């Protein structure tokens, strides 16, 4: 549903980075693999992380109760 | 539902001590000592640096079954040195060691900048 | 000074690449272990639900709650409430902490950790302070509320080891690494048509003098050297988790030799 | 002609048809209210046939969850409906 | 108080019986039970 707090595997606090990441796309055109790694990201295990998540909450919030 | 707690792998439930020692009755000076909520973090120091002794004769250790924890160290001593000796003795060496260790780390860390 | 040597290479808030030299290779890995199983921690272990209006659930929401670093520098100020004498939870063995947030605006209302508030009396040790490293002080995305939907929610931080669970752990990685040139020939390597040619040299091969063509294999030679770096996660320096490392392992000998006296 | 059921709390008379698990979790109402923990073969919702027969649903044996919503409604017949989801 | 909730205005109904099963004005025949007021606790594992 939302970025998960940890890296599976190694515990690398993640849930502090997606809005970054996030951006890091739009505004500042970058590509998921550079982007990642200017986030710390350098060990596949929190590369997944990211890379991978699927932030469905934002569809939760789109139904009114 | 099965599944123990998960301080049981480190919190000696009741009746339970650290330490069961008992005496080898296949060979001569030779004792089990079951160590309880214990792996191999402390099995494969104690028992490697059992080994750096000469008057010891011999020293292994095994975690029967990773479902519990507790492992199994067998200690086999020249004749007059008690294993329980060697045991004393291979911790107080790696005690020592250990502090050596901290402290030249303390002192390379303010060496550093950053 | 005679014994286990370290020698940093880098260090930092997070990292602490090093060199241990001059010890036996199982203690270079009880070491490597303690780091990331059984250092002491502050963390959320308890959450009392009030109201959550969320899209989440309370057990989901409780789950990342756990999981988000605190400020676990004075941890040892702080009992484990097993051992505490008071009945549940006091100020002496935990640390309470709150959360409420009301999706004001319409646009996505954000929750961070940044938003938890301590409510109990940390009596002057720094602990349970949420961990923030982010360029915006924000610290972990704990939820997401739409305009009209709420979360009250009460927590309380307890210490802990990872043994017990991951949100305790102090460590994120910890590289470990030995004889980067394979002379003491621990391990095989896997080829098509040559071994060197097809595996990448690791960081550690320039800091050691690659064999010699004629010379036969040292077959006395044992493991010291190990090349390590430590990573933090926050609830602790860096420096403290190999510091602490050390220690917990020490105290752990100690209560065995403990034993055997008062055996 | 006269004979219908009633989800309320049954507390046995004349009857005493029930069972095991515990009503202490359901509301006057026969129904558990969400938030509430539930377990063993813990009773979700109480029903009754006449002077009180038991007519119940106990929580699924082998399962154990919270109350994630009840939803109480009606047919095209106008029954009283109700859905207890579990989570 | 309120003893239950509207599937759609989101208004806290509460009635008793005979009253069938509708709201005010949103007559959705839907309705929730409303959360309970005994506070769950949860193990942060
Ligand atoms: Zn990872
Ligand atoms: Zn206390
Ligand atoms: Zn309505």
């Amino acid at each position: 549903m939302i970025v998960p707090v940890r890296c599976f595997s190694c515990g690398k606090v993640v849930g502090d980075k997606w809005e970054s990441y996030l951006n890091l796309l739009q505004e500042d055109e970058l590509d998921e693999g550079t982007a990642l790694s200017r986030l710390g990201l350098k060990r596949y295990c929190c590369r997944r992380m990211i890379l991978t998540h699927v932030d469905l909450i934002e569809k939760f919030l789109r139904y009114n109760p | 539902m099965n599944a123990p707690d998960r301080f049981e792998l480190f919190l000696l439930g009741e009746g339970e001590s650290k330490l069961k020692i008992d005496p080898d009755t296949k060979a001569p000076n030779a004792v089990v000592i079951t160590f309880e909520k214990e792996d191999h973090t402390l099995g494969n120091l104690i028992r490697a640096e059992l080994l750096n002794d000469r008057k010891v004769l011999f020293a292994a250790y095994k975690v029967e079954h990773p479902f519990f924890a507790r492992f199994k160290l067998r200690i086999q001593t020249t004749e007059g040195y008690d294993p329980k000796d060697a045991l004393k003795n291979a911790c107080n060496s790696i005690i020592n060691k250990l502090g050596a260790l901290k402290t030249n780390f303390e002192t390379e860390w303010n060496l550093q900048t950053l | 000074e005679e014994g286990p040597q370290v020698k940093i290479r880098e260090a930092s808030k997070d990292n602490v690449d090093f060199i241990l030299s001059n010890v036996d290779l199982a203690m270079a890995n009880s070491l490597r272990r303690v780091m990331i199983a059984e250092i002491p921690t502050l963390a959320i272990d308890s959450v009392e639900v009030e109201t959550n209006t969320t899209v989440l659930a309370d057990e989901f929401i409780a789950h990342r709650l756990g999981l988000i670093p605190l400020q676990s520098m004075d941890i040892e100020q702080l009992e484990y409430s097993r051992d505490c004498f008071c009945e549940d939870h006091c100020d002496k063995c935990s640390v309470v902490l709150t959360l409420q947030a009301f999706g004001e605006s319409e646009s996505t209302t954000n929750v961070y950790s940044k938003d938890l508030v301590i409510v109990s009396n940390l009596m002057g040790r720094n602990i349970g302070h949420p961990i923030i490293q982010d360029k915006e002080g924000n610290g972990v995305l704990i939820c997401k509320l739409r305009k009209g939907q709420e979360l009250k929610l009460t927590c309380v931080a307890k210490k802990g080891i990872a043994k017990e669970h991951a949100k305790w752990g102090p460590a994120a990685a910890i590289e470990f690494e030995y004889d980067p040139w394979n002379k003491l020939k621990h391990t095989d390597y896997w080829y098509e048509q040559d071994s060197a040619k097809e595996w990448p040299q690791s960081k550690n091969c320039e800091y050691e003098d690659p064999p010699n063509e004629g010379d036969p294999f040292d077959y006395k030679a044992q493991a010291d050297t190990f090349y390590m770096n430590v990573e933090s996660v926050g609830s602790i320096p860096v420096d403290q988790v190999v510091v602490r490392g050390i220690d917990t392992l020490q105290k752990k000998v100690a209560s065995i030799l403990l034993a055997l006296t008062q055996m | 002609m006269s004979i219908t059921e009633t989800f309320e709390k049954p507390q046995r008379t004349n009857t005493l048809r029930m069972k095991h698990g515990t009503y202490d979790k359901l509301d006057d109402d026969g129904l558990i209210a969400p938030g509430v923990r539930v377990s063993g073969e813990d009773v979700i919702i109480g029903k009754t046939t006449p002077s009180k027969r038991d007519a119940s649903t106990p929580l699924r044996s082998t399962e154990n969850g919270i109350v994630d919503q009840v939803l109480v409604t009606t047919n095209q017949d106008g029954l009283k409906f109700v859905k207890v989801r579990v989570r | 108080t309120l003893k239950y909730i509207c599937a759609e205005c989101s208004s806290k109904l509460s009635l008793s019986r005979t009253d069938a099963v509708r709201c005010k004005d949103c007559g959705h025949r839907i309705l929730l039970k409303a959360r309970t007021k005994r506070l769950v606790q949860f193990e942060a594992r």
